[PDB]
RNA sequence: CAGACCUGAGUGUGGCAGGACUACCCGCCGAACUUAAGCAUAUUACUAAGCGGAGGAAAAGAAAACAACCGUGAUUCUCUCAGUCAGCGGCGAGCGAAGAGGGAUCCAACUCGUUGCCGAAUCGGUUCUUAUAGGAACUUGAGUUGUGGCAAUGGUGCAGGAAUGGUGAAA
RNA sequence: ACUGCUUGGGAGUGCAGUGUCAAGCUGGCAGGUAUGUGUCUGCCAAAGUUAAAUACAGAGUAGGAAGACCGAUAGCGAACAAGUA
RNA sequence: UAAAACAUAGGUUUGUGAUGCAUCCAAGUGGUGUAUGUCGCAAACUGAUUUCUGCCCAGUGCUCUGUGAAGAGGUUCACCGGCGC
RNA sequence: UUACCGAAUCUUUGAACGCAAACGGCGCAUGGGAGAAAUCCCCGUGCAUGCCAUAUUUCUCAGUGUCG
């Protein structure tokens, strides 16, 4: 630390690396290539091995949690039951027919339920059973027309501050 | 629901019948040795929550522990090196009583496989922590679905490597979540993950 | 590349740069940050005023996500329009729409001069981007 | 410091008593129900250092 | 005895925990059901063709 | 050795073969579950196995 | 008192345990050097050594999880979150994660106890069927001090394949 | 509760010891600042099994593929009757 | 460095009646003196004998003589619990 | 002869386990062998501890435990 650098917080101060003394903790991914193969021949071997079979079962459209990400909407972990039902799946049957059930999610939302219901609805379509013997909003562009005179900040700012100061309006 | 009656019976061990019917055992018990094989469970209900089974090679064991904490076994009482590394007394093993019960047991005799181990008792010396070692070859062990995992060489010595619910307990893992991050797939796997000097191929 | 290095250039200089008085040592001072407030304390008062101390309020288990709210200017909303859609734009006409969470971004600062009117479609709106975007003839409306 | 050979005769090693030429412990006859309710005449043998 | 369907019963005197059927007194007198402790699991053993029997 | 096998054939002394005698495999392959315990599965298992079995699919 | 049970022995019988390996992995144990320009908390490090245990991985795992969302949904791993406007800290040296998100994996889930309805339907052994069948007869032997069920396969036969090997080119 | 270790975990992250010791007729646990209280949200602990993706950081078995590596004072201690003399 | 030191006998002093004294041990119905029992044991000082060990107890050392209250609760205040002399 | 692998062979030991052990020692029981005027001698197998199961034609028992 002589001059302007920035103070250094290199954590390395733990015998990470090995040395005659230490055996170290390190990962390298040196196989990195090795294992993309591996991978890819396995799942190349498997898709074979099951042929009629889809690569991956279907998975609902979720929502993906925090407002960082509420509108992003990644794929799901399996239907819900009430999914299946409205669908008209099994939910003990749906998986055998490579529909991912999950009896812990809640459709809390008739949206996401919906969408679903159609997506197993849909799937089932496609589906061919041998015999034993992701959709959002979109908007186009529009004219301006009421939204020209209110203000949306103190619109905005007063439902914030509804909120905000919900607790200490009370109290006076 | 006669199970209902003698779980809440042993809801009560303070009340003075559960004391006296205690008492006595404890004090039974404490002429006994530090291992002793029933051929039934002092809880039935207990056991039989544990997976116990009155069953061809289900057997029960009631396993005496010591009370009180670790005084840590350096010579003369003496600690060297920094101060905080000091203390012998104090200082507590950081391993559970029907942890140790269940190793005791499940080292003496390695003929067995423990399952699970319940509180049995404990007078002021004491506490016995009944033990429900399965043998794994017993042939009811070995063709029952419900517990033939425990033939498999996997659990050779569960205790031993604190799987059982005691090693369990101690090993943190009684919770999920942001309670036990640092503790999860284990204490030594969560280090090694943390830990690491990942070098990813091209940085 | 050790051809390029100084190692290669002082091989024959007997110090490798480190002076024959004044030896190259080891740690002449400190490792790391020690003497950050004694033998080092002229450098870190001089160049990392704010090191050493405390300042404000913790915040234990800190969830950036709830707090992600991430911003485009007024100034900028040419970024997100399409050019060819942006074309004609007058304030009594039809307009561009914006939607902002789409494009990644949360609340509307309402800094430069916007002219080319939008209905943008914002989680959260400054004073003035309300403001300067109504009086282009344009109009947030509030989403989530 | 280092051990004191008070704490040192405690180990009992090279400090035990020696004894291997001595007789047993001197002691009384078990006390008999013959003690408790009568006596036992023993004739005095030898008498040995 | 909870079905009261039970119109005599007959705890055992001794038993291995008699926390087995140290309860089994008090709910015969909540259900009202006639009951008897009697010596033995022995003997209720037997009269069962069992080797003990906690109760009958 | 041809003669003892001769001797105990047959399940009913199969066990009490001398163990010389006995397949050898690994100390672990003779105490490992068989596969005729392994396969076990509890009746429910058998049952809720049978009613929805691994029916064969394909997707168009 | 004959036995009966309970408790406990002694043999016979059939088994297992102990050792090795221990890179990785699981449990406990547990330093100091070092760093802090000293040093005790700290750091090294929840490391080394020490003890005990597994397996081909292990451990973990099916929510007493996160979030606070338009909500997600076992575990492990990974990239990132993040050397962090988290946090710990002689708030010093230093230490330091988690949710979310992309992904790998994933036709991944189940079983008891309990509850309720039954109540030996169970198990072990014997014999038996070309079979120590998930079959059958038989057994007081264990088991109602609660096995088990319900709801919340074995025997024999053929083939192909795959895989290993064996063979096999030009000039 | 106390103690002790532990953790980024901070009026407690996990644990252990000891004391104490619930609830399930406004249940219980989590909701990262203690307390009492009221809402709401997720969960349902103290029993069990469970592949795959993961480790092999001084292992083995049987093979295989390599290298901008070393080149006999180098590379493993060991290119050799080397953990040998 | 063979002494003048250590030992030594002799002297004194201290602890101590086995629930003991000294004392080992991580730990125990563990261990040593102790297979002992005050003519013993454990601890110290002095250093044969003869002779004498004066004065000082100031210092130092040794010895001896949970329950209430407030609070919504966390909590807080209060009362009881080996020293000094 | 080479290569491989099924059948075996695998001495003394070693967890080492019948008891020991600087002893190539010594047992008890079982069967064999040679042999010999039986005693000796060689050999095979069993014989450690702990624990679980079992006594399947249900072994023998012990307790001023409980009763009858
Ligand atoms: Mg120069
Ligand atoms: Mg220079
Ligand atoms: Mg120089
Ligand atoms: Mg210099
Ligand atoms: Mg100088
Ligand atoms: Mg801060
Ligand atoms: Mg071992
Ligand atoms: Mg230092
Ligand atoms: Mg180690
Ligand atoms: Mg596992
Ligand atoms: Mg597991
Ligand atoms: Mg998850
Ligand atoms: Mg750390
Ligand atoms: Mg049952
Ligand atoms: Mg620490
Ligand atoms: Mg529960
Ligand atoms: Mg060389
Ligand atoms: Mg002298
Ligand atoms: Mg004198
Ligand atoms: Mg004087
Ligand atoms: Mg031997």
């Amino acid at each position: 630390p002589k001059g302007k650098n920035a103070i250094p917080h290199v954590h390395q101060r733990k015998h990470w690396n090995p040395c005659s003394s230490q055996k170290g903790n390190v990962k390298v991914f040196l196989n990195q290539p090795a294992q993309k193969l591996r991978r890819r021949r396995l799942r190349l071997l498997k898709a074979k091995k099951t042929f009629p079979r889809p690569l991956k079962a279907l998975r609902p459209q979720v929502n993906c949690p925090t407002v960082r990400h509420n509108m992003k909407k990644r794929l799901g972990r399996g239907f819900t039951v009430e999914e299946l039902k409205a669908a008209g799946i099994n939910p003990r049957f749906a998986p055998t027919i490579g529909i991912r059930v999950d009896r812990r999610r809640k459709n809390k939302s008739e949206e996401g339920m919906s969408i679903n219901i159609q997506r197993l609805k849909t799937y089932m379509s496609k589906l061919v059973l041998f015999p034993m013997s992701t959709p959002a909003p979109e908007a186009p562009r529009k004219v301006t027309e009421e939204e020209r005179t209110k203000n949306v900040y103190k619109f905005l700012k007063k439902n914030h501050s509804a909120v905000r100061f919900f607790g200490i309006r009370r109290a006076r | 629901g006669a199970f209902m009656y003698l779980n809440e019976l042993w809801k009560k061990k303070s009340s003075d019948v559960m004391r006296f019917i205690q008492r006595v055992r404890a004090w039974e018990f404490r002429h006994q040795h530090t291992v002793v094989r029933l051929r039934r469970p002092t809880r039935p209900e207990k056991a039989r929550m544990l997976g116990y089974k009155t069953k061809q090679g289900f057997s029960v064991f009631r396993v005496r522990v010591r009370r009180g904490g670790r005084k840590r076994p350096v010579h003369k009482g003496i600690t060297y090196g920094k101060p905080k590394t000091s203390g012998v007394l104090g200082v507590k093993l950081n391993k559970n009583s029907r942890a140790i019960a269940e190793q005791r047991l499940g080292k003496k005799y390695g003929n067995l496989r423990v399952l699970n181990s319940y509180w049995v008792n404990a007078d002021s010396t004491f506490v016995w922590y009944e033990v429900v070692a399965v043998d794994p070859m017993c042939r009811t062990i070995r063709r029952d679905p419900r517990i033939n995992w425990i033939v498999n060489a996997v659990h050779k010595h569960r205790e031993q490597r604190g799987l059982t619910s005691a090693g369990r307990k101690h090993r943190g893992l009684r919770h999920k979540g942001h309670k036990a991050s640092k503790l999860r797939p284990s204490v030594r796997a969560a280090w090694r993950r943390n830990n690491r000097m990942v070098f990813l191929r091209k940085r | 590349p050790t051809r390029f290095k100084k190692t290669r250039h002082q091989r024959g200089s007997t110090f490798c740069g480190y002076g024959r008085v004044g030896k190259h040592r080891k740690h002449p001072s400190g490792r790391g940050n020690a003497g950050g407030q004694h033998h080092h304390r002229i450098n870190f008062d001089k160049y990392h005023p704010g090191y050493f101390g405390k300042c404000g309020m913790n915040h234990y288990h800190l969830k950036k996500n709830p707090l992600w709210k991430p911003t485009i200017n007024l100034n900028n909303l040419a970024k997100l329009i399409a050019k060819d859609e942006a074309l004609k734009a007058k304030k009594g006409e039809t307009l561009p729409v914006v939607d902002l969470l789409a494009n990644g971004y949360s609340k509307l600062l309402g800094n430069g001069h916007l002219q080319t009117p939008c209905i943008v479609k914002a989680r959260w709106v400054s004073k003035l981007a309300d403001k300067k975007i109504r009086k282009a003839g344009g109009a947030v409306v509030l989403q989530a | 410091g280092k051990t004191v050979l008070t704490c040192r005769k405690g180990n009992g090693s090279i400090y035990q008593v020696h004894g291997h030429k001595r007789l047993g412990p001197a002691k009384l006859r078990i006390l008999d129900y013959a003690e408790r309710h009568g006596f036992m005449r023993g004739v005095v043998k030898t008498i040995e250092h | 005895i909870e079905k009261k369907t039970a119109r005599l019963v007959m705890i055992a005197n001794n038993v291995d925990p008699i926390e087995l059927v140290l309860w089994m007194p008090t709910l015969c007198r909540a259900n009202k059901v006639p009951y008897a402790i009697v010596k033995d699991k022995a003997r209720l053993g037997d009269a069962v063709g069992r080797k003990t029997a906690t109760c009958v | 050795r041809e003669s003892l096998r001769k001797v105990y054939a047959g399940r009913r002394l199969r066990l009490a073969m001398p163990k010389a005698l006995r397949p050898k495999l690994t100390r672990r392959r003779r105490l490992a579950l068989k596969d005729n315990e392994k396969n076990r599965k509890t009746r429910r298992q058998l049952r809720m196995a049978r009613k929805f079995p691994r029916r064969v699919y394909a997707v168009k």
